[PDB]
């Protein structure tokens, strides 16, 4: 009796609902034997990735507990318009506008929600930094000068995941058979002046390459660094180096991965040393300053989403599939959508476009009316002039 | 050790993250001291970066190691399978708490 | 106490891990904490256990 | 009516194509000097370009004066342009294709429906010669007439990166263009080039013949190459920067290979699918004309 | 290659991966190399994929640097159909006969066929019984000792007397 109402009526409801704007995922291929959902996560190179799908213990007001017994009313006690016996009740075709506009209400609520966090993380994207000893190799090297190097731990903790995100071959190990030509080919392959050290001892032309080109060698440890290089100068010495920070912006320079505008750079140069609680406070302030009311549906949705704890670390975050095994896969043209290759700091294209103009505004000399340092000097002030 | 790499690796999680200070003010003050050259291990140096904090980053690698450890762990009972999935989230919470 | 991520404490399948964490997670005292901090620097005489 | 010189309209200083760079108005050639390359193992081989369809799309009855220069240059290099074919006004160029038409193509790049006062325009003969080919931009989108979006780019590679030897051979390694750069370099370049009065370049490309045309091609190779450059950045799979001892080198991988990317990115202008079709069509026509 | 007339539906029976996983790209790459020697033995088709993958993994594993790079090129430009000059000659013929025929357009002709060693590739049952030659083109010098693993009784047993 009901079968016509299902196959010939309800199916179309499903077929429209598949095209609703927010029904964005693939749910089921129709083959129970081999279907696993594609699993995206929002991976920051710093903190742990956050899967979109998981057993996170939210019941969503009990919605995730599935009661199968609902089928009994569906057969044995529910009217359908198609099953007449025959009243011929007219079919209802609901206005698109209601579900549509509530979908849009959700979307705009979410973008406006994320905005302050996304903006701040755009600024700080260069700010992650690694400890870097710079051993000197010349008779009159300045403290900045020499061969930059970092421990392998700092490499894994920052540089590697970022290389995974930029989708490049991993940097070559250098073995002391390494030609400067090979180090060059490696760097132009990965676009980052970096090589993993492997075994000693690095030869002179390679050393002059690494020095002249500011390439960052990556030692397993600092146990006997000068032994690792064949230094003809004998200028290199295990005690002769200078430890210093090295911003990720001083390494990576990708357009929608790491904001490396000199404006944003000097803006960060102005910043006090920051903890994550401070950054969170900055975001919470911008949100305080720019909160703008919702539309009643957006108030209902913000209320429904609950308190926005936002524990997830969005610093340099990206959208990437995990393997079911639990590893994070690299982006794949041939499977992941183009929209996922770069977060673009999670800002709209018009925002980035206006943003570049803003950066021109924020470095104009005329605006720079915060002045640094004063001369004290006892002196008569006939004919004053501020300049 | 040739066959026990995961154990040595988990054991590296315990390595202290600080540095070995000399007790210089105590030596200038001529304070009593049993050691020939007085020293002390500070558990952690102050954050020399502007955003990155090396302690918190170390705990990120530790907890990531530990989570991939729990993930690799075989279980028999269903309930163990559930707790195994839950501890990973717990670890993530910790890591944010430490940061 | 910020022991568990939100929801996970009340989650039914978390119950073992929760009972695990609760087994270890002792209540704070200024005295025990300051002691824990102080003994990193204080000389030890009777060997610790 | 502006008389065409014995050289093209391009000889006139009024039409000079120059991108801003190093604080001056650099000619495209002096910018192309900064370009440098990294050949990869992969190879581009130029297949013969299909002959463009004979069909000229109808310039449907349009009361207004279409701004065609703006439409083409924005379709090819414009930062924000989208859905370039649904309005489909490129067809209008065919109005100029007729002998003794009342329409004129002004130096503003507007297709006036009739001759109008105080609006200087290209010689109708030459515009007929140009429209005879470029009205086919109008059928960029019609399924029967779409141009290849993949193989045509090899020609772009060969005409840009390609050394005289590679161009003789017809095959070149897939290269990776790079130049020392200021912030937002590709964007400013794409606008400086969007501002060009390219219709001069095209009308001369299509109306000149013999030694005049050959002189035109040698004189303007760098202009063509620059348009090719903005386009190649619109299709390049990615555009990284490299630190190079207190200098930054912009790096587009790769020249001559359409990634077919339609996702926006800050570094360069992006082709929506319609722009890809339009550009492929434009490349078909311009390259077919560039070889005669 | 043996010159036989062939009534085949199409000159190249290999698929072109318009979009795919990497394993298929390496399959399509090894496929146009035509590594296999001619063979009349019945194959166990059920495991074919594995075989063809392992072959690929070894072909790249012991090929001279230029052939290696050729393999990589085919592996990245997987959308292209690599084909021998004679294939393309046949396509030219079948186009001239039927101008309206549709053929895959992105193709790359080998100006020169790769000169790799042909691989024996019987995948049916039977131990090989090699008779080793005393000497050969390879000149070994101070080769490292090759340990042989122990075998189960399930694989092979060693009774005292035939």
């Amino acid at each position: 009796n009901i079968a016509v109402a299902h196959t010939d009526h309800l199916s179309v409801v499903y077929a429209t609902m598949s095209n609703f704007m927010l029904n964005f995922t693939n749910n089921f291929s129709g083959n129970h034997a081999t279907f696993k959902p594609d699993q995206y996560v929002i991976t920051s190179p710093e903190g742990s990735y956050k899967p979109i799908i998981e057993r996170q213990g939210e019941t969503v007001d009990g919605l995730t507990i599935i009661d199968t017994s609902i089928v009994w009313p569906i057969l044995c006690q529910c009217t359908y318009p198609l099953v007449r016996q025959s009243i011929m009740e007219e079919i209802v075709y609901p206005d698109p506008s209601t579900t549509l506009s509530q979908s849009l209400s959700v979307a705009q609520v979410l973008s406006k929600l994320t905005l302050p966090d996304a903006f701040i993380n755009m600024i700080l994207s260069g700010g992650d930094s690694v400890v870097m000893r710079t051993y000197q190799t010349e008779a009159d090297d300045d403290l900045d000068e020499g061969i930059r190097m970092t421990t392998y731990d700092q490499y894994l903790s920052h540089i590697r995941e970022r290389l995974h995100i930029t989708n490049v071959p991993d940097p070559i190990y250098i073995t002391g058979a390494s030609t400067p030509d090979q180090i060059a080919a490696s760097v132009q392959a990965t676009h980052v002046a970096v090589v993993l050290y492997q075994s000693g001892v690095i030869n002179g032309p390679a050393s002059t390459y690494l020095r002249e080109n500011e390439v960052l060698v990556v030692m397993p440890d600092y146990y006997d660094v000068v032994s690792r290089f064949a230094n003809a100068n004998l200028q290199m010495n295990n005690n002769r180096y200078h430890e210093s920070v090295l911003e990720i912006a001083d390494i990576f320079d990708q357009a929608d991965f790491i904001q490396t505008s000199d404006a944003v750079r000097q803006l960060r140069a102005l910043m006090p040393t920051l903890s994550t609680s401070q950054i969170r406070h900055a975001i919470e302030r911008i949100a305080q300053i720019t909160d703008v009311d919702s539309t009643d549906y957006g108030k209902l949705t913000l209320r429904f989403l609950g308190t926005l704890t936002r524990s997830l670390k969005m610093q340099n975050a990206q959208i990437r599939r995990i393997r079911p095994d639990g590893t994070v896969l690299r982006y794949d043209d041939q499977i992941d959508i183009e929209a996922f290759r770069w977060s673009r700091y999670f800002l709209d294209e018009l925002q980035l476009r206006r943003l570049s103009v803003g950066l021109r505004l924020i470095t104009n000399p005329r605006i720079a009316r915060r002045f640094n340092g004063v001369r004290i000097m006892y002196l008569t002030d006939d004919d004053p002039d501020p300049d | 050790l040739a066959g026990a790499n995961t154990i040595i690796a988990i054991m590296r999680l315990f390595t202290p993250q600080g540095f070995l200070r000399t007790d210089d003010l105590a030596i200038a003050a001529n304070f009593p001291r049993a050691s020939r050259n007085p020293q002390t291990y500070i558990p952690y140096t102050n954050q020399r970066g502007t955003v990155t904090n090396e302690f918190a980053s170390r705990f990120r690698t530790i907890v990531a190691t530990l989570a991939n450890v729990v993930n690799e762990r075989a279980v028999q009972d269903d309930m163990q399978k559930a707790t195994r999935s839950c501890t990973k989230q717990w670890l993530r919470h910790l890591e944010t708490q430490f940061d | 106490k910020r022991y568990f991520p939100e929801n996970l404490e009340q989650n039914q399948s978390a119950a073992r891990l929760v009972s695990a964490v609760k087994a270890r997670a002792s209540e704070a005292d200024i005295s025990s904490i300051h002691l824990a901090i102080a003994r990193e620097v204080s000389p030890m005489f009777n060997v610790h256990e | 009516m502006l008389q065409q010189p014995t050289g093209g309209y391009t000889t006139l200083e009024q039409f000079a194509f120059t991108i801003r760079n190093d604080g001056t108005n650099a000619t495209p050639t002096q910018f192309l000097q900064l370009l440098s390359y990294e050949a990869t193992e992969n190879e581009l081989v130029k297949k013969t370009i299909p002959t463009p369809e004979t069909h000229l799309p109808s310039a449907r009855n349009v009361p207004g004066n279409v701004y065609i220069e703006d439409a083409i240059t924005q379709a090819l290099f414009g930062i924000s342009a989208q859905n370039v074919n649904a309005h489909g006004y490129f067809s209008r160029l065919s109005a100029l294709a007729l002998p003794n038409t009342s329409a004129r193509l002004g130096l503003d790049g507007v297709i006036y429906n009739s001759e109008t006062i105080n609006i200087p325009f290209y010689d109708p003969a030459a515009v007929a010669n140009f429209a005879a080919t470029y009205a086919k931009l109008g059928n960029a989108s019609t399924p029967r007439y779409r141009a290849d979006m993949i193989d045509i780019y090899a020609h772009v590679g060969l005409e840009l990166a390609g050394t005289d030897a590679e161009r003789a051979a017809g095959v070149m390694p897939v290269k990776r263009a790079k130049f020392d750069s200021w912030e937002g370099s590709l964007i400013s370049l794409s606008r400086d080039v969007v501002n060009w009065k390219i219709l001069a370049f095209l009308i001369d490309l299509c109306s000149l013949e013999g030694e005049a045309l050959r002189a035109f091609k040698t004189r303007n190779r760098d202009v063509f190459r620059m348009m090719l450059f903005i386009m190649s950045t619109a299709v390049a799979a990615n555009v990284v920067n490299r630190k190079v001892t207190k200098r930054v080198d912009r790096v587009l991988e790769y020249i001559g290979v359409n990634s077919m990317r339609t996702a926006g990115r800050t570094a360069t202008i992006t082709y929506d699918l319609s722009r890809h079709e339009f550009a492929a069509k434009f490349l078909q026509l311009t390259f077919t004309r560039w070889n005669a | 290659d043996k010159g036989a007339l062939v009534e085949a539906d199409r000159v190249i029976q290999r698929l072109i991966p318009l979009s795919s996983s990497t394993y298929v790209q390496r399959l399509a790459a090894i496929g146009a190399l035509y590594p296999n020697e001619f063979t009349e033995n019945v194959l166990d088709l059920s495991r074919l994929s594995t075989a063809l993958l392992q072959l690929s993994d070894t072909y790249y594993q012991h090929a001279n640097d230029q052939l290696r790079r050729l393999y990589r090129r085919m592996y990245n430009d997987s959308r292209t159909l690599y084909m021998t000059q004679r294939h393309q000659e046949l396509l030219l013929a079948q186009i001239t006969a039927d101008p309206n025929i549709l053929l895959y357009p992105y193709t790359y002709i080998f100006t020169t066929i790769p000169t790799s060693m042909n691989y024996i590739s019987n995948t049916g049952q039977g131990r090989i019984k090699h008779s080793l030659t005393v000497t050969g083109a390879t000149e070994h010098d101070t080769v490292a000792d090759i340990v042989l693993g122990q075998t189960g009784e399930d694989v092979i047993t060693i009774s005292m007397v035939e």
